[PDB]
RNA sequence: CAGUAACGGCGAGUGAACAGGGAAGAGCCCAGCGCCGAAUCCCCGCCCCGCGGCGGGGCGCGGGACAUGUGGCGUACGGAAGACCCGCUCCCCGGCGCCGCUCGUGGGGGGCCCAAGUCCUUCUGAUCGAGGCCCAGCCCGUGGACGGUGUGAGGCCGGUAGCGGCCCCCGGCGCGCCGGGCCCGGGUCUUCCCGGAGUCGGGUUGCUUGGGAAUGCAGCCCAAAGCGGGUGGUAAACUCCAUCUAAGGCUAAAUACCGGCACGAGACCGAUAGUCAACAAGUACCGUAAGGGAAAGUUGAAAAGAACUUUGAAGAGAGAGUUCAAGAGGGCGUGAAACCGUUAAGAGGUAAACGGGUGGGGUCCGCGCAGUCCGCCCGGUUCAACCCGGCGGCGGGUCCGGCCGUGUCGGCGGGUCCCCCGACCGGCGACCGGCCGCCGCCGGGCGCAUUUCCACCGCGGCGGUGCGCCGCGACCGGCUCCGGGAC
RNA sequence: GACGUCGGCUACCCACCCGACCCGUCUUGAAACACGGACCAAGGAGUCUAACACGUGCGCGAGUCGGGGGCUCGCACGAAAGCCGCCGUGGCGCAAUGAAGGUGAAGGCCGGCGCGCUCGCCGGCCGAGGUGGGAUCCCGAGGCCUCUCCAGUCCGCCGAGGGCGCACCACCGGCCCGUCUCGCCCGCCGCGCCGGGGAGGUGGAGCACGAGCGCACGUGUUAGGACCCGAAAGAUGGUGAACU
RNA sequence: GGUAAGAAGCCCGGCUCGCUGGCGUGAGCCGGGCGUGGAAUGGAGUGCCUAGUGGGCCACUUUUGGUAAGCAGAACUGGCG
RNA sequence: GGGAGCCCGCCCCCGGAGCCCCGCGGACGCUACGCCGCGACGAGUAGGAGGGCCGCUGCGGUGAGCCUUGAAGCCUAGGGC
């Protein structure tokens, strides 16, 4: 019963929730043993990182974000076609490879390309067998370091330009950008009809012809 | 704490202070938000109005995303910038400008609420007001479009 | 910033040597009982085991 | 995200998904299309190895399956074959043994072990109690958890701590050998190839969903195509765009775990509680059956569980004995109330019982063989007074000197964080070294009109009181009256 | 007055005078010929989670936060505690108003350019308006005096009177969004069924120099078993013709 | 049963008006001058939460129905509750 | 500070004026959540609020706490608050 402004409430308390109560007793049990798996695994491959395998440069959808940039799948086909590697081969050296990602601007696949051109700069790949075969590099650079890569390889930082203070002319200073944004929304809006009253009226001048 | 509520405090008393004549029985008004239409009507017209009816267009698909837009003031638009940038004005005897890039910061929509210091700013967003962008260029800044 | 003097330091046998350390500005914080009273009650029921 | 979009006699109510941050992260295989002499697979015989999760090789015109299609290449991320650009040739399976004992800091399981008081008195039935023992005490301590032992034990015992030890089994990672299988690439160009049908889809009806001209699943009917098909949250036509390739299949990790095996813990309950079940509990018992389902822990440190004498047929007693205690005697620790017997006292014709006020009798309590209660001031053996030395302390300012310390000014000397001297000021309890005055203690003097303890005759001055029963006087405050005079 | 005498308000028993009907509950009304009640012991009924609203305390403060995750211990005390380019993904708050397409919070004064046209455009100045009541603060004539007359800087109390005026209240103005009426002009990349501005009413949970966030405590309303005990019922799955 | 018994009141001077008007009104803005406004008693104003209640009864007086009622039903005040 | 009054000077400090005020320091009184002085008032069901050195159980600290020379529990015509 409703007593003098209080607001309406309506609890989704009407099944047996009882029966079905979730508690976070076991939370810093989970904890404890996600730790010892994660060291466990990382000493299982001692000279590996223990993030795993490199991840690209991705921009998010969805305007509201519209501008950070995160760690995605794997690298696109024309990505290692570009810096030069083979996709089976790329996952045998730690190299995270999908094949669903399309490539639509040339800035990404450009900056995808550099990482990976980075990440093999700095890789040190072990020979398969104590004598060094091809592509393995030197004994100098494997005593130097055997040690895991703590975090993510190469972290992702979403990086911004600073712009120097200008020299502000008047052609900037007579730009409406409210009447602009206007102008540009009732064209969009008024296009399609535009068009059809273009054609209308073109029809009319041929009728008129014959 | 219970030793601290009330229940404390009505040991002894028969009724446990809900009356003697009207008794604490289970549900006397209804479950819930029952009776909205009668026999409760009174609070819920007397406080809660337009609780009942329907009105608007429905939007099937709706996503937050779309409509995401935040807005700044001018009133703090140079909190934007550290304070050592806005020192750096009114100065060097060039007339600088410093840029302001609002997106970075995270917004979108600049608003002409407030009152804005006589320095010439370069103001970068995705939308501009109309009292907004008057003030910009009365104090003697411009306003630059960004997609 | 409060007046700090310098509290020296003891060997393994007494006998306080040569050293001084002045005092940290931690010691010379407001004492505040109920603060540390509502604080300390409130954190000993996080190491409760339910029943 | 979100109690949101949405659904709902738009009422009660119901109610997701995307993106974002994380945990984990692993990708692949067929049919078809085509190229290889079926190049493929199963079974039975013999030989060699090991055979306790029956495999590998060889020898068999020994059988069978398979052309109504096995195997190799190859699957949407394109593939196959030639052309000729580039650098070159180790992965897996089954055994034979071997060194490193492989993180809870020696992987898993099991077994045997590793420190120090029963020290001196003293309680007790029995100490693990109390006092003391080269420093909280005697020794150890990387061991001061726990349990048992006649109480309450770090050192009596088992254990506890330890990158402590020894003895067996198992698991896992690596080395040399044997049997083997394996002649296995990348980039460009050229020529061909590239798709799962009663399925999609449409109508329908029923169920379901937030999905609303119908989200998904369906019985029935219709029923396909290949620049095709599906999706783009309002039904339809036209028109471009964006995104996947359905109707075939496999796959660990982050996830759940009121059953089972073995452990750890608790601000939980303590025998009408906690599981029904602390105990011969799903037992006794009830119902034809499906099923229903209890009550019930405690002698004593140790049975040392009462020998023996006596009355009684015996159950039962009286003695005796054990034990610290049977005033613990086999449903025996402590033993309340309701209720009952007896003993002692009181009382009793308006049922008993109750509140206020007294009286009488008992129970013990506190005195007392007067209780006249003390505590200060006054009268009738050494040191204070006063000096010398030592020790410690207090306060002060010329800030006497330095440190310490707050704000400003100076050297920019190293936005915020540090160095040097000088000046002013707050000199702020942030410290000293000297000076002054004072206080206390110790050691020397100071021998007796001062000084200090004990006991008395003074009730002399002050304060709180009297052992109990009392009485009297004066003063004040508030009342009830009485006798006079005068207007 | 002191070896069978003292004091013992309360409790042990008895007697006397006055008062005095059995408790709990429904009820206008109970001692009721209204209901429950032989007696005693033990157990026994407003709890917990979640969502709100207000009040209170604490920390930070236009910011606040720890959800979840990660790094330190092999868990005695610990499943604690400490920390994080995770310090903020994200929630809440900082902006509201329309069904929506959308829009979106400051004006005033001074001089000039159009005819100051209560309208448009150029430069400078002040930067949340004004009125009334307003706790407190500022100035303050003068008085009170002081061992005698005068002069007199100072330490005071009162101080008529005059002001700046917190918070808050009432009113008059101003601004933002929707809508109605009357209208005059501005701009262009595309001169259009384009976009923008004014005045006067009205509708809004708004602005008008902010106050929230997190934790804890209490109260009140709910969903849950919901202070405890109580039905006549309904549904699902099984067992019985040893009576009849 | 309503009002009035003064400071939120009066008396002057000047501005504003897309209202109304022959001049005028009427309203609103600023400046200045005048204080115990009948008796007696009270310190007032304002904001949040908020339980219980929502079966009543009796009496003086007025009063409706009924022959009347310890009957049923109203008004003021006071009580029991 | 000067001029003077019904011959000049002093007219002094509490480590002492000794007090009904001592502005030089200040309780026997100061658990300032403490103490002290004035006045008025005291009904109560439903209900609300406050204080409990009222009572029970367990946890973190603290009583160099109590205890086999006797803890809890139980009984009591004993002494009290
Ligand atoms: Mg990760
Ligand atoms: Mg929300
Ligand atoms: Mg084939
Ligand atoms: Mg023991
Ligand atoms: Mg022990
Ligand atoms: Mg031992
Ligand atoms: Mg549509
Ligand atoms: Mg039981
Ligand atoms: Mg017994
Ligand atoms: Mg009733
Ligand atoms: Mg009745
Ligand atoms: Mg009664
Ligand atoms: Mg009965
Ligand atoms: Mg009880
Ligand atoms: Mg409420
Ligand atoms: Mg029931
Ligand atoms: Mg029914
Ligand atoms: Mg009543």
């Amino acid at each position: 019963a409703p007593s003098r402004n209080g607001m309406i409430l309506k609890p989704h308390f009407h099944k047996d929730w009882q029966r079905r109560v979730a508690t976070w007793f076991n939370q810093p049990a989970r904890k404890i043993r996600r730790r010892k798996a994660r060291q466990a695994r990382a000493r299982r491959i001692a000279p590996r990182p223990a993030s795993g395998p490199l991840r690209p440069i991705v921009r998010c959808p969805t305007v509201r974000y519209h501008t950070k940039v995160r760690a995605g799948r794997g690298f696109s086909l024309e990505e290692l076609r570009v810096a030069g590697i083979h996709k089976k081969v790329a996952r045998t050296i730690g190299i995270s490879v999908d094949p669903r990602r399309r490539n639509k601007s040339t800035e990404s696949l450009q900056a995808n390309v550099q990482r990976l051109k980075e990440y093999r700069s700095k890789l040190v790949l072990f020979p398969r067998k104590p004598s060094a075969p091809k592509k393995g590099d030197s004994s100098a650079e494997e005593l130097k370091l055997a040690t895991q890569l703590t975090g993510p390889v190469m972290p992702i930082r979403n990086v911004f330009k600073k712009e120097k203070a200008r020299v502000i002319t008047e052609e900037e200073k007579n730009f409406k950008a409210f009447a602009s944004l206007r102008m540009a929304r009732a064209n969009a809006r008024l296009f399609g009809i535009r068009a059809k009253r273009a054609k209308e009226a073109a029809e009319q001048d041929v009728e008129k012809k014959k | 704490p219970s030793r601290l509520r009330k229940t404390r405090k009505l040991r002894g008393h028969v009724s446990h202070g809900h009356g003697r004549i009207g008794k604490h029985r289970k549900h006397p008004g209804g479950r819930g938000n029952a009776g909205g239409m009668h026999h409760h009507r009174i609070n819920f017209d007397k406080y809660h109005p337009g609780y009942f009816g329907k009105v608007g267009m429905r939007h099937y698909h709706l996503k937050r995303n779309q409509s995401f837009c935040p807005t700044v003031n001018l009133d703090k638009l140079w909190t934007l910038v550290s304070e050592q940038t806005r020192v750096n004005a009114a100065k060097n005897k060039t007339g600088a400008a410093p840029i302001i890039d609002v997106v970075r910061s995270g917004y979108y929509k600049v608003l002409g609420k407030g009152k804005l210091p006589k320095q010439p700013v370069i103001v970068k967003a995705k939308f501009f007001s109309r009292r907004a962008e008057e003030k910009i260029k009365g104090v003697g800044g411009a306003c630059v479009l960004v997609a | 910033a409060c007046a700090r003097p310098l509290i020296s330091v003891y060997s393994e046998k007494g006998e306080s040597s040569g050293k001084n350390v002045t005092l940290p500005a931690v010691f010379k914080a407001p004492i505040r009982p109920d603060i540390v009273n509502f604080v300390h009650t409130n954190l000993r029921k996080n190491n409760r085991q339910p029943y």
